[PDB]
């Protein structure tokens, strides 16, 4: 028994196992650990034939003795948090879940915190400091943070990184350890919790009169900002619950064409709602128009739902039909 | 004490050659303060020339050179007693390629 | 000797062949098994 | 017998259950358990066969000795008090019911 | 004695995978039963 | 292994034939390289030199090469390759259009080869298949048709899948036969037409008439 190393023994067996699978057996692996095996592969020494013979027998062991589970481990998150809160909230534990493992680097520090202050951080740095902090973060961020300079910074900074030559190791070195100790900081974390699709669920809640004078100051202080309020005080769902009288007035107002682009991406209760309402005919050709129509691209269908919630809005401000959050209850 | 004067051209141009740029482009010199990796490279650049003035005096007469710390503006330094003290200045003109710099000594003249 | 010495190896040979067979089937299954026993590789290593 | 931590093991098993299956024990459970869980099952380690099957086991076991009654602990609640009192009072109870269970930070006070 | 380890083998997950369907009816069944028992295990998790 | 520009910037000061016998013993790029730094003389007497070489005595090259590790002993030099091109344009792909439009402007003012191959990668030729049907159906219209069978021979099999299953039977039925019959077609040539009618992408996406957006058209 030759002391071989546990590392040039994983080398035998991603060089006997294949080359398909010797990369997908790296694409489950640490970048640290991939240049350990790259020296070990690049270093590597012939085995004998009994060596490796022993090599294959305990691997062999080890993986009969090991293997099980690994089936979904990272999607399962997902999926699971997904099927039980929701998009919005799984997708905030799943941040969190992404976040939990740390960082090495103050680097990915400035990758996974706010670009503002990133940029408010490298503003005073040296344009070549700028260019190599910025190469190395995800690009989104790095992206974001040139939105963030003024116009003659930025173009300064991208001309560096198009004629970037190569930072030596001491330079990035020392770097990496000031950018540690200045972020050295615990946590940064900014709560996202709030804002957004909790203002207008609020304003949905409160007196008509006090609502409008709410929205009527968002509006004067910033228009898109109330039009985006205003599109998530509606929302695409209470059209179910606004009873049918009012699926009957709008269909006098609303265009065939709007409504067929609409109804596609509409739930198949919202659809039956408002099929159910009108003449057989009518109730006919539209379910076969939206059966045998193509797909239509969410923008346009999101164009005709908020042409149809401003006829809506019109129609309920003239009041001819009544959008109330107490569902009706029948006796 | 004693005095070394690094340029912003100078740091600038070291700064630039050593974090990947070649120094073909313009050298923008607006006025702002060294940053800690600018430090740093101050520090390094600092350290070879205290060594190298070190080696040189070595030959006539043998002395310690010693960092003290580093300042941005002349009021933090105020190397002489009074202002009008008469001092030693020893500039010095770095080229590389087409980037030019200057690096000064400054002794009182009571050293 | 030289024969018996000879059919040995082939034998050796053979075996190592097979069951890399297997090794190779086992990994295009669960190439996240491998990956990870091998993460046990580098892991213990060290000690 | 490896040191399988309870956490790590609820992680297996919910790995085992399924998707929906998951979800569903998910929302009998409180958050600050759900996080733990989360994050222990981001850093979960694969398990080997072995300890598979004794975590399975030993849940099993747990399952069968554990498993009875919880039937309508929370709607029984508001059918009896509806059917005993009358709306109005078995509102109030409830309410003094779903209240006795305090906040822990003022901010939920506060609501 | 690599036939018995591998039929040795095969027969735990047979077993294992029964069971585990076992574990999926009974949670498809009581999911309130099964947090329960996992609040037990988180709760003494900590003794 | 290290740069020639710092090995020219090294070697300069060296004797004519010093530099010469350095040069003989590195990798033939390697020189090229460094005497492409090197002013006219220098490099003249350096290549005569070479061309003329009779050999170095084995104490003077012992010699030579003891200063040299000496010299060279500094711990690692491997400047770092990471980040430059193919980085610039992906990082200048996703901000606001003003701000990259301003940008690709200053850069093109400072160079315009370096503008040029930053729009180049810019673009990519893989984002013609996700730039939908109705920008093929388009572009048909304006991309001639020894042009498009040139440049769909380097084109992958989805994408000339894309191209061709948008237009008529006969059309595509013709391209198909045409990219099956016709020899093998010079990459640089191929690449040429690629950037014609890349160029003629971006006149029409301009103009307007076609939309290139990253993000998927999602279809419900």
């Amino acid at each position: 028994m030759s002391n071989l190393s546990g590392t040039d023994k994983s080398v035998i067996l991603l060089m006997t196992i294949g080359e398909d699978r010797a990369a997908e057996v790296f694409k489950h692996l640490s970048t640290r650990e991939v240049q350990a095996l790259s020296t070990a592969m690049a270093n590597v020494r012939q085995i004998s034939n009994k060596q490796l013979t022993d090599v294959l027998s305990e691997f062999e062991q080890e993986a009969e003795q090991f293997a099980a589970l690994n089936i979904n481990a990272n999607e399962y998150l997902r999926s699971v948090l997904v099927k039980a809160l929701g998009e919005e909230r799984a997708s905030s534990l799943l941040e969190d879940i992404l976040e939990t493992r740390d960082t090495t680097s103050g680097i990915e520090t400035l990758n996974f915190m706010e670009p503002q202050s990133a940029a408010d951080l490298i503003r005073d740095e040296h344009p070549q400091i700028i260019a190599t902090i910025l190469v190395h973060l995800k690009r989104s961020q790095a992206a974001d943070i040139l939105a963030l300079f003024d116009e003659r910074l930025r173009h300064d900074v991208m001309l560096r990184i198009a004629t970037f030559g190569g930072v030596q190791p001491a330079a990035l070195a020392e770097l990496t350890e000031v950018l540690n100790g200045l972020l050295d900081g615990q946590n940064l974390k900014r709560s996202k919790m709030g804002g957004v699709r909790t203002a207008a669920e609020i304003i949905n809640l409160m007196k008509t009169q006090q609502e409008e004078a709410v929205i009527t100051a968002v509006r004067e202080f910033d228009g898109e900002l109330a039009q985006k309020i205003i599109d998530e005080m509606f929302l695409f769902e209470n059209l179910v619950d606004v009873d049918d009288r009012s699926i009957q007035r709008l269909l006098q107002e609303v265009d065939s064409e709007s409504l067929l682009i609409a109804l596609k991406g509409a739930e198949p209760p919202l659809r039956e709602k408002f099929l159910r309402n009108m003449s057989q005919r009518a109730a006919d050709i539209l379910r076969d128009d939206l059966a045998n129509r193509g797909p239509v691209r969410l923008s346009q269908v999101e164009n005709e739902q908020k042409a149809i919630l401003l006829i809506v809005r019109r129609l309920a401000e003239t009041g001819e039909m009544v959008i109330g959050s107490g569902e009706d209850t029948y006796v | 004490t004693g005095l070394v004067v690094f340029s912003p051209s100078l740091v600038f141009i070291a700064v630039d050659n050593l974090f990947g740029g070649d120094g073909r482009f313009p050298t923008k010199v607006e006025g702002r303060e060294f940053t800690h990796t600018e430090q740093r490279v101050i520090n390094r650049m600092l350290k070879l020339a205290l060594e190298g003035y070190s080696d040189a005096w070595k030959a006539i007469n043998p002395l310690e050179v010693e960092y003290v710390r580093s300042e941005m503006q002349v009021k933090f330094t105020n190397i002489t007693t009074s202002p009008n003290d008469i001092v030693v200045n020893t500039p010095f003109h770095v080229e590389i390629g087409n980037l030019t710099g200057e690096f000064n000594i400054c002794l009182p003249f009571s050293m | 000797k030289d024969e018996q010495l000879q059919q040995r190896r082939a034998n050796q040979r053979l075996g190592a062949e097979v069951m890399s067979q297997r090794i190779r089937e086992m990994s295009d299954n669960d190439p996240r098994v491998v990956a990870l026993v091998i993460r046990q590789w580098m892991s213990n290593d060290h000690e």
